[PDB]
C-alpha cells in the first residue's frame, strides 16, 4: 500500500493510501484555513460579528448572512418586515446561482473541461454587480442583517435583475450542451461516489448530498423561512446517489432558482426594509439628525449594540451547499457568549474516505467537487 | 413538490438502439459539443480594455477611506469615536483633545488599511458624514507601511476626492 | 473580434509555407530548372549514372538529344 | 450586436439556438446609471399616537 | 545549397511553433468569450518573442539529478528527433526523398518515448519516475493503432513512399474510402501527443523550467504540427501540379493549419479522460476495430481488383 | 456583401484617427482603434470618448494624456490618472459627464489631481500625529552637590 | 559612450520580456481567490496581458498570496516560494495577506504574509476587486520596467 502525502475552495492536504490505481485510504488534513472565527465572534457585538459570516462559505455570502440574521431575530423575538423578507429570498436565490455556477464549473474545470468556467463567470460578474449596487461591495455585502436589510433597493435594480434572469436559462442550456450528454463527462461522474440514503443521513449529509440519493428533503419546503412558503418551485431528486445525479440536481436547482427569482420580482411588496424598532435596527440618518430619541438609539446601537435576551437557538437554512446553521448562545448582553457555526461541508468532507472506497485516484477530484467544498466554512 | 432529474427508460426498439449505436460509433454528441464552442469563437468577447475602460460601479461602492470637511473647510469629525467603536476589525485609532479654539477635534485618526475589511460600518456610524469610504480602488502600494493611514493622509484623501465623494453621497443619501 | 486571431494564423501559415516553397525552388536551381530526379530503384540510379557520363560535364541533369546523334 | 448576417447565421447554426434574441452582452436595455431620487416609505411604528413602545 | 535547404526547414519549424503558442491562446480565448494576448505587440504578435526571451533568461533551476548525462540527453533527443520527423515530408518535394519514408517516420517516432523515460530517470524522484512510466504506457499503447491504421491505408497506396500518397489521392481524398480509420487515426494522434482529452501528464501532476522547459515544449509543439501535416497528406491529399508546386504548398498548408486548429478546438470542448478509461478506449475499442478494418483493407483491394502498383 | 461593408468600416477608423500615424499611435498606446464621440478633455490632457452602440462596459473609455504632472505617460499609463470629476463618469457611477454636470467648487479641493505615488520620493510615509505624552525632568544647568 | 547605451537597451529588452510574460502561481487561500478568478474570467482576461491563467510553481515568476495565511499553512507557502526560480516576485492581495485583516488578532493567523516572504506589491481591499488586483499586477509590471540589473552589473 503506497502512501501519498498530498493529492488534490481553499487548500487541502490529502493523505492517501493507494494500491495500484485504487484508493484504499483517504485522510483529509484540514485546518489550513482555520482562523478562529468562532472565538473572534465572542469579542464582537452582534452587528460586529455579521461580516464574519460573509467569509465562511465565501461563495454564498448573503445566504450565510441570512442564517445568522434569522438566529438573532429568533433570540430577539422580533421579525423583519415583509419587503425585507422578499429581498432576502430574492438575493438568497441569486446567491444560489452564484454558488451553483462556481460549484459546477470549477468541478468541470478540475477534470479538464475548462471552457464553461469562462462562459458562466461572465454571468457571475453580472450578479456581482447586483451585489455591489445594493451594498457597495461585490462579495462581502454585509447587507442582510438582523431585523431586515441595510438599505432599500436602488431605483432601477429590479429591471436589470429581470433583464439578467430573462436570458440566464439559455446560459444553463449551453452549459448542459457541453456536459450533460458528453460521454467523457458521464464517464467521470456516473456511478462515482455512490452514497446510500441511510449512510447519507447517518454521516450527517444535507442538501444535494441527500437529494442525490433520493431523500426528499429541503429546508425551504419542510422548515420554511422568510417567505419561502409563498413561492413555488420544485426540489430536484436523484436516483443513483452518484456524482452525475448530484451534478444534474445542481443544474436543475439553478433553473428552479430562476423560477423563484421570477416570482420575487413580481410579488415584491412596498414598505420599509428593516424592523421599525429602533432598539434593534438603527434609525434613518435624517431622523438621527433631528430627533433626540433617534440620536440616542443610533449612538447606543453603534457603540454597545442591542442586548439579546439570554437563550440558545440552533437555526438552519437550506444554503446552496446544504444545511447551514448556527448554534448561537446569548448571555443577555450585547455580545454573543458562544457561536458554533454548522457548515455543511464539514460533515461532507468527513465522508470523503467513505465515498472514495473502491475508486481510482482521479475519482477523488470528482468526489471532492461533487461535495462542493469551501474551506472557509469547513475550517472557520 | 419534486421532480426526477435522471429517471428514464431508454427505448429498446430497433430504431432507438440503432440511434445509440450511431451516437457511440459516430461521436454525434461530441460533435454537437464542438458546435457550441464554434459558435462562441464567432461571438463578440466580453473583455473590456482596462485601464482605458473600467468596470461599472455604483455610488454605494466601498473603496478607499477619506475624511471630509464642511463647505467652510472645517473638519466634520468631532472625535465622537462611534466609528472606532463599531469597527469590526479594530482598524481605527483615535485620540482627541480640545483644539486651540476650544473645538472638539482629533489629534490622531489612524486607519490600518491592512486590518480594515472595507465593510463601511464606520461611515454608517458616523453622525456627521465625516469618515466615508470613497470611490477609489486603485491605491496598491509597494510597502506595507504605506497602507497605515494617519489623519494627514486621510484628510488629504478627502481634499483629493471630495468632488466625487459629494456627488456620490448626493445620489445615495435618500436611501440612508 | 475573432478575425484578430488571423494575424497570428497568417504568420504561422507563412512559416509553414516557406519549407515547401524553398525546397521546390532550390531543387529547380540545382537541377537545371527541372524536378530533382527520383531514383528509388537500381534501374533509375543506373539511368541517372548513365546520364552523368552522357552529359559530358558530369551532371545527370544536363540532357543530350538528337544533336548528339 | 455588430455581427454580420452571415456570421450571425453561422453561430446560430453551430449552437442550434437563436443567440441574437438573448445576447449575453448588455446594450441599451439596461437601466440608466442616473436615476430620479427615491422617497422611501416609513414603517408601521411611525405614528404620533397609540404607539407606546411597551405595546410593540 | 543543401545546407541552405536544411536551415530553411529548421528555422520556419521553430518559428511556426512559437506562433502556435499565440494562436492556441487566442483561439482558446475567443472560444472562452475573451480575447487572449492582445497587448504585447499588435494583436499579441510579440507575445511569443517575450515568452521565449523570458524563459531563456530565467534561472535554470535543475535539482541535483541522479544522472547528469540523462538530464541533458532527454531534451536533445526530444528536439533532435522532432526536427528529423520533418525531413521526408513532401511539401510537395521532400528534403530527403526516402523510398521507405512512411516507415522512417514510424521508426523515428517510436524513439521519442526515450525522452520521456530518460527525463523520468534524471528527475531523481520516484514520483516523477512513476509519472513518466504512466506516460510511456499511454504512448506505446497508442503506437499500436497508429501503425496498424497506417498499414491499412498503405494497402490502397501501394508503397511506403510518402509522395506516393499524393499520387494515390489525385482523384479523391483517402478520407472518403477510409473515414473510419481517419477517425481513429486522428484521436490516436491526440493521445500520442498527450493532447487533451489525453493530457494526463499535466492533469495528474496537477492532482523543468527556463530554456530546458522551453525545449521540451518546442519539441512537443513541433510534433503536434508534424502529426497534423501527416494527417493531411495521409487523408486529405493535395493535388500537385509539377509546374506550379507552390499551389500545392498553399493548399496543403491550409489543410494542416486547419487540422492543427482542430487540436485547439478539441482542447476547448471536452473534459479529461481518466487514465484507465483512455487505456480502455485503446485496448477495448480502437484495437478491435483497427484489427477488423486491417483485415478488411487487406481483402478489399484483392476482391475489388484495386491493388495499387508497387512503383 | 457585408465583408465589403466591414472592410470599409475598418478603413474609416484610419481616417477617423487622423491618418495612419494617428491610427497607429492609438493602436500601440491603447491596443484599440475604435472611434468614438469626444465627450470632453480634462486639464491634464486625458480625452474621454463614448459609443453607446458598444456593449455596456465598452461604451466609455479614456485615452490618457502623454504627460501628467511632469511624468512621461506615452507608454506608462495608469488608472489613477483619471481625476475624480471624470472618475465618476468613467466608472458609470453617473450618466452625465462633468462637462454637463460640473462638480461643486470648494476652496480646499485639490486643484491638481495626483496619481499613485507609491515607489517614488512623493510616497506617503506613516507617522504618529500626537505629541509627546510625558515630560522628563531637566536637571539644573549649574552645579550644586 | 556606446557601452552604457548598449546596457541601457539590453536592460529595456530583458525588462520588457519579463514584464510582458508574467506567469503567476496563485495561492488561492480564501475568498480573495474568487476575485482572482474573476480577473482571469472574460471581462478582464488577464491572459490578454501575457499573464497565463495558472502556471506551475517551477515555471512561475510571481506568487499571488490570495487569502488568509494561517500558522498551519505558513511553512508550505514558504516552501513554494523557495522553489520558485528567479527572478521571482510576490503580490500580497487582500487585508488578510497584507496584515491579517479581520483575523489579525487570532491565535492561528500569521499577521501578514510579509512575515514569511518578501512582498513586492500590496493590493488593499477585502477582497480587492478584480480590477483592483489587475491594477496591482500592472503596477508590478511598471516596477519591473524600472529595474536596472545590467546597469548596476557593469558599474560593479
Ligand atoms: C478565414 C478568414 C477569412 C478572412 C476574412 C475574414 C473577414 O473579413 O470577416 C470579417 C467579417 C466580420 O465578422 P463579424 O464577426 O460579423 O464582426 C462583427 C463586426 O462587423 C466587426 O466589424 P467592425 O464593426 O468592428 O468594423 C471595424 C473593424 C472591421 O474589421 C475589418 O476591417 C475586417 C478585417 C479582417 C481582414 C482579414 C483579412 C484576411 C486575410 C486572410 C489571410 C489571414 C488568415 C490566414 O475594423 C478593424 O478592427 C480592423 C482591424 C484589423 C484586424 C486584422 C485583420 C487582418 C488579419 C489578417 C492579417 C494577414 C496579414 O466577417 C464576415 O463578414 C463573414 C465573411 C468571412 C467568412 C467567415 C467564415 C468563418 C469560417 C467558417 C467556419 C469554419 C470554422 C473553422
Ligand atoms: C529578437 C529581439 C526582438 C525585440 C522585440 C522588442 C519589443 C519591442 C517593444 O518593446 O514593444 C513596444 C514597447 C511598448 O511599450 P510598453 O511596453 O510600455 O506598452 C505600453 C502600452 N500599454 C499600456 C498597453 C502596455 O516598447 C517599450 O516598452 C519600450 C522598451 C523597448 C524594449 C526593447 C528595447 C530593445
Ligand atoms: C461495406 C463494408 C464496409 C465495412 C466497414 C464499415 C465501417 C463503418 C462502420 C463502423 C464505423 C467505425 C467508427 C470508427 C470510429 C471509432 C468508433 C469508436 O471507437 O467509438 C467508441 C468510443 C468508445 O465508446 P464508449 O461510449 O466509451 O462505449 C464503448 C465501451 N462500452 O468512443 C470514442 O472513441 C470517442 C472519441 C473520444 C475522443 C473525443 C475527442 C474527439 C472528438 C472530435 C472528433 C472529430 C471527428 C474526427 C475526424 C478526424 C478527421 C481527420
Ligand atoms: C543515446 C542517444 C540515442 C539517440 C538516437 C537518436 C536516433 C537519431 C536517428 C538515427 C539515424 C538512423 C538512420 C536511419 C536512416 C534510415 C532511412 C533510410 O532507410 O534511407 C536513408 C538512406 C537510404 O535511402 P532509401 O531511399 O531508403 O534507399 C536508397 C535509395 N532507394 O540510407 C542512408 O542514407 C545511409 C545512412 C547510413 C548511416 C546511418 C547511421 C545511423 C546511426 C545512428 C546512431
Ligand atoms: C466534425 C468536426 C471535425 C473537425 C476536424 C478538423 C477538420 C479540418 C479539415 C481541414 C481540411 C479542410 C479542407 C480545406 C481546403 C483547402 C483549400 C483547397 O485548396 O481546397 C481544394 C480542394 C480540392 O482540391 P484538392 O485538395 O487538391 O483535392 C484533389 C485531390 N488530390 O477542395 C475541394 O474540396
Ligand atoms: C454493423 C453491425 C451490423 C449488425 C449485424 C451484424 C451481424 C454480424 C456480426 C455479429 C457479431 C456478434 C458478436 C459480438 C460479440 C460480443 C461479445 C460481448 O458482448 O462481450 C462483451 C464483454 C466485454 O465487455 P466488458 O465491459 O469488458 O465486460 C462486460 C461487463 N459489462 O465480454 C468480452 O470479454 C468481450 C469478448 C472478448 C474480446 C473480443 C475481442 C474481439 C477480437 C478483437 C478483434 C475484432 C474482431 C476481429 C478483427
Ligand atoms: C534568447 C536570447 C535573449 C538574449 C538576452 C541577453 C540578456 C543577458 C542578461 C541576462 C540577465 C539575467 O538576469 C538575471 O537572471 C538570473 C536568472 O538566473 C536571476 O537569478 C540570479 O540572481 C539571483 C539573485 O539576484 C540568484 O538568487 C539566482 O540564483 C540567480 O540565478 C537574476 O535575478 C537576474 O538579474
Ligand atoms: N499553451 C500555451 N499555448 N500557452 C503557453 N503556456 N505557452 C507557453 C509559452 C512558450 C513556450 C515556449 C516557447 I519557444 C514560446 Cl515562444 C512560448
Ligand atoms: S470599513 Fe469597516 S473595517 Fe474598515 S475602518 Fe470602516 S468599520 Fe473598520
Ligand atoms: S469620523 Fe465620524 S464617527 Fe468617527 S470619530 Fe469622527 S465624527 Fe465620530
Ligand atoms: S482579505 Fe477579505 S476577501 Fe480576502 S481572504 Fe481575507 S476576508 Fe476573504
Amino acid at each position: 500500500n503506497l502512501t501519498l502525502n498530498f493529492g488534490p475552495h481553499g487548500v487541502l492536504r490529502l493523505v492517501m493510501e493507494l494500491s495500484g490505481e485504487m484508493v484504499r485510504k483517504c485522510d483529509p488534513h484540514i485546518g489550513l484555513l482555520h482562523r478562529g472565527t468562532e472565538k473572534l465572534i465572542e469579542y464582537k457585538t452582534y452587528l460586529q460579528a455579521l461580516p464574519y459570516f460573509d467569509r465562511l462559505d465565501y461563495v454564498s455570502m448573503m445566504c450565510n448572512e441570512q442564517a445568522y440574521s434569522l438566529a438573532v431575530e429568533k433570540l430577539l423575538n422580533i421579525r423583519p418586515p415583509p419587503r425585507a423578507q422578499w429581498i432576502r429570498v430574492l438575493f438568497g436565490e441569486i446567491t444560489r446561482l452564484l454558488n451553483h455556477i462556481m460549484a459546477v464549473t470549477t468541478h468541470a474545470l478540475d477534470i479538464g473541461a475548462m471552457t464553461p468556467f469562462f462562459w458562466m463567470f461572465e454571468e457571475r460578474e453580472k450578479m456581482f454587480e447586483f451585489y455591489e449596487r445594493v451594498s457597495g461591495a461585490r462579495m462581502h455585502a454585509a447587507y442582510v442583517r438582523p431585523g431586515g436589510v441595510h438599505q432599500d433597493l436602488p431605483l432601477g435594480l429590479m429591471d436589470d435583475i429581470y433583464e439578467f434572469s430573462k436570458n440566464f436559462s439559455l446560459r444553463i442550456d449551453e452549459l448542459e450542451e457541453m456536459l450533460t450528454n458528453n460521454r467523457i463527462w458521464r464517464n467521470r461522474t456516473v456511478d462515482i461516489g455512490i452514497v446510500t440514503a441511510e449512510d447519507a443521513l447517518n454521516y450527517g449529509f444535507s442538501g444535494v448530498m441527500l437529494r442525490g440519493s433520493g431523500i426528499q428533503w429541503d429546508l425551504r419546503k419542510t422548515q420554511p423561512y422568510d417567505v419561502y412558503d409563498q413561492v413555488e418551485f420544485d426540489v430536484p431528486i436523484g436516483s443513483r446517489g452518484d456524482c452525475y445525479d448530484r451534478y444534474l440536481c445542481r443544474v436543475e436547482e439553478m433553473r428552479q432558482s430562476i423560477r423563484i427569482i421570477s416570482q420575487c420580482l413580481n410579488k415584491m411588496p412596498p414598505g420599509e426594509i428593516k424592523v421599525d424598532d429602533a432598539k434593534v435596527s438603527p434609525p434613518k440618518r435624517a431622523e438621527m439628525k433631528t430627533s433626540m430619541e433617534s440620536l440616542i438609539h443610533h449612538f447606543k446601537l453603534y457603540t454597545e449594540g442591542y442586548q439579546v435576551p439570554p437563550g440558545a437557538t440552533y437555526t438552519a437554512i437550506e444554503a446552496p451547499k446544504g444545511e447551514f446553521g448556527v448554534y448561537l448562545v446569548s448571555d443577555g448582553s450585547s455580545r454573543p457568549y458562544r457561536c458554533k457555526i454548522k457548515a455543511p461541508g464539514f460533515a461532507h468532507l468527513a465522508g470523503l474516505d467513505k465515498m472514495s472506497k473502491g475508486h481510482m485516484l482521479a475519482d477523488v477530484v470528482a468526489i471532492i467537487g461533487t461535495q462542493d467544498i469551501v474551506f472557509g466554512e469547513v475550517d472557520r | 413538490t419534486y421532480k426526477y432529474v435522471n429517471l428514464r427508460e431508454p427505448s429498446m426498439d430497433m430504431k432507438s438502439v440503432t440511434d445509440r449505436a450511431a451516437q457511440t460509433l459516430l461521436w454525434t454528441e461530441l460533435i454537437r459539443g464542438l458546435g457550441m464552442t464554434l459558435s462562441y469563437l464567432f461571438r463578440e468577447p466580453a473583455t473590456i480594455n482596462y485601464p482605458f475602460e473600467k468596470g461599472p460601479l455604483s455610488p454605494r461602492f466601498r473603496g478607499e477611506h477619506a475624511l471630509r470637511r464642511y463647505p467652510s473647510g472645517e473638519e466634520r469629525c468631532i472625535a465622537c469615536k462611534l466609528c472606532e467603536a463599531v469597527c469590526p476589525a479594530q482598524a481605527i485609532t483615535i485620540e482627541a483633545e480640545p483644539r486651540a479654539d476650544g473645538s472638539r477635534r482629533t489629534t490622531r485618526y489612524d486607519i490600518d488599511m491592512t486590518k480594515c475589511i472595507y465593510c463601511g460600518f464606520c461611515q454608517e456610524a458616523c453622525p456627521v458624514d465625516a469618515i466615508v469610504e470613497g470611490p477609489n480602488f486603485e491605491f496598491s502600494t509597494e510597502t506595507h507601511e504605506e497602507l497605515l493611514y494617519n489623519k494627514e493622509k486621510l484628510l488629504n484623501n478627502g481634499d483629493k476626492w471630495e468632488a466625487e465623494i459629494a456627488a456620490n453621497i448626493q445620489a445615495d443619501y435618500l436611501y440612508r | 473580434m475573432w478575425f484578430e486571431v488571423l494575424p497570428g494564423i497568417a504568420v504561422m501559415g507563412v512559416c509553414l509555407f516557406i519549407p515547401g516553397m524553398a525546397t521546390a525552388r532550390i531543387h529547380r536551381f540545382s537541377n537545371g530548372g527541372k524536378e530533382k530526379r527520383v531514383a528509388h530503384y537500381p534501374y533509375q540510379w543506373y539511368l541517372m549514372e548513365r546520364d552523368r557520363r552522357v552529359s559530358g560535364v558530369n551532371r545527370s541533369y544536363v540532357s543530350k538529344g538528337l544533336e548528339n546523334i | 450586436a455588430s455581427a454580420t448576417r452571415f456570421i450571425q447565421w453561422l453561430r446560430n447554426w453551430a449552437s442550434g439556438r437563436d443567440l441574437q434574441a438573448k445576447l449575453q452582452l448588455r446594450y441599451q436595455e439596461i437601466s440608466k446609471r442616473t436615476q430620479p431620487p427615491p422617497k422611501l416609505p416609513v414603517g408601521p411604528s411611525h405614528k404620533l399616537s397609540n404607539n407606546y413602545y411597551c405595546t410593540r | 545549397m543543401f545546407m541552405i535547404n536544411i536551415l530553411m526547414l529548421i528555422i520556419p519549424i521553430l518559428l511556426a511553433v512559437a506562433f502556435l503558442t499565440l494562436v492556441e491562446r487566442k483561439v482558446l480565448g475567443y472560444m472562452q468569450l475573451r480575447k487572449g494576448p492582445n497587448v504585447v505587440g499588435p494583436y499579441g504578435l510579440l507575445q511569443p518573442i517575450a515568452d521565449a526571451i523570458k524563459l531563456f533568461i530565467k534561472e535554470p533551476l535543475r535539482p541535483a539529478t541522479s544522472s547528469a548525462s540523462m538530464f541533458i540527453l532527454a531534451p536533445i533527443m526530444a528536439l533532435g528527433l522532432a526536427l528529423t520527423m520533418w525531413i521526408p515530408l513532401p511539401m510537395p518535394y521532400p528534403l530527403i526523398n526516402m523510398n521507405l519514408g512512411v516507415l522512417f517516420m514510424l521508426a523515428m517516432s517510436s524513439l521519442a518515448v526515450y525522452s520521456i523515460l530518460w527525463s523520468g530517470w534524471a528527475s531523481n524522484s520516484k514520483y516523477a519516475l512513476i509519472g513518466a512510466l504512466r506516460a510511456v504506457a499511454q504512448t506505446i499503447s497508442y503506437e499500436v493503432t497508429l501503425a496498424i491504421i497506417l498499414l491499412s491505408v498503405l494497402l490502397m497506396s501501394g508503397s511506403f513512399t510518402l509522395s506516393t500518397l499524393i499520387t494515390t489521392q489525385e482523384q479523391m481524398w483517402l478520407i472518403l474510402p477510409a473515414w473510419p480509420l481517419a477517425m481513429m487515426w486522428f484521436i490516436s494522434t491526440l493521445a500520442e501527443t498527450n493532447r487533451a482529452p489525453f493530457d494526463l501528464t499535466e492533469g495528474e501532476s496537477e492532482l523543468y523550467a527556463a530554456g530546458p522547459f522551453a525545449l521540451f515544449f518546442m519539441a512537443e509543439y513541433a510534433n503536434i504540427i508534424m502529426m497534423n501535416i501527416f494527417t493531411a497528406i495521409l487523408f486529405l491529399g493535395t493535388s500537385h501540379n509539377p509546374h506550379m508546386p507552390e499551389l500545392y504548398t498553399i493548399n496543403f498548408t491550409i489543410k494542416s493549419l486547419l487540422l492543427t486548429m482542430s487540436f485547439l478546438w478539441i482542447r476547448a470542448s471536452y473534459p479529461r479522460f481518466r487514465y484507465d478509461q483512455l487505456m480502455h478506449l485503446l485496448w477495448k475499442n480502437f484495437l478491435p476495430l483497427t484489427l477488423a478494418l486491417c483485415m478488411w483493407h487487406v481483402s478489399l483491394p484483392i476482391l475489388t481488383s484495386g491493388i495499387p502498383p508497387q512503383t | 456583401m457585408e465583408l465589403l461593408q466591414v472592410l470599409k468600416r475598418g478603413l474609416q477608423q484610419v481616417s477617423g484617427h487622423g491618418g495612419l500615424r494617428g491610427y497607429l499611435r492609438v493602436l500601440f498606446r491603447a491596443n484599440d482603434v475604435r472611434v468614438g464621440t469626444l465627450v470632453g478633455e480634462d486639464k491634464y490632457g486625458n480625452k474621454y470618448y463614448e459609443d453607446n452602440k458598444q456593449f455596456f462596459g465598452r461604451h466609455r473609455w479614456v485615452i490618457y494624456t502623454t504627460e501628467m504632472n511632469g511624468k512621461n505617460t506615452f507608454w506608462d499609463v495608469d488608472g489613477s490618472m483619471v481625476p475624480p470629476e471624470w472618475h465618476r463618469w468613467l466608472h458609470c457611477m453617473t450618466d452625465d459627464p462633468p462637462t454637463v454636470k460640473p462638480p461643486t467648487a470648494r476652496k480646499f479641493i485639490w486643484t491638481n489631481h495626483k496619481f499613485n505615488l507609491s515607489g517614488t520620493p512623493q510616497q506617503y510615509v506613516p507617522y504618529s500625529t500626537t505629541r509627546k505624552k510625558i515630560q522628563e525632568w531637566v536637571p539644573p544647568s549649574t552645579p550644586y552637590k | 559612450s556606446r557601452g552604457e547605451y548598449v546596457v541601457a537597451k539590453l536592460d529595456d529588452l530583458i525588462n520588457w520580456a519579463r514584464r510582458s510574460s508574467l506567469w503567476p502561481m496563485t495561492f488561492g487561500l480564501a475568498c480573495c481567490a474568487v476575485e482572482m478568478m474573476h480577473m482571469a474570467a472574460p471581462r478582464y482576461d488577464m491572459d490578454r496581458f501575457g499573464v497565463v491563467f495558472r502556471a506551475s510553481p517551477r515555471q512561475s515568476d510571481v506568487m499571488i498570496v490570495a487569502g488568509t495565511l494561517t500558522n498551519k499553512m505558513a511553512p508550505a507557502l514558504r516552501k513554494v516560494y523557495d522553489q520558485m526560480p528567479e527572478p521571482r516576485y510576490v503580490v500580497s492581495m487582500g487585508s488578510c495577506a497584507n496584515g491579517g485583516g479581520y483575523y489579525h488578532y487570532s491565535y492561528s493567523v500569521v499577521r501578514g504574509c510579509d512575515r514569511i516572504v518578501p512582498v513586492d506589491i500590496y493590493v488593499p481591499g477585502c477582497p480587492p476587486t478584480a480590477e483592483a488586483l489587475l491594477y496591482g499586477i500592472l503596477q508590478l509590471q511598471k516596477k519591473i520596467k524600472r529595474e536596472k540589473r545590467l546597469r548596476i552589473w557593469y558599474r560593479r
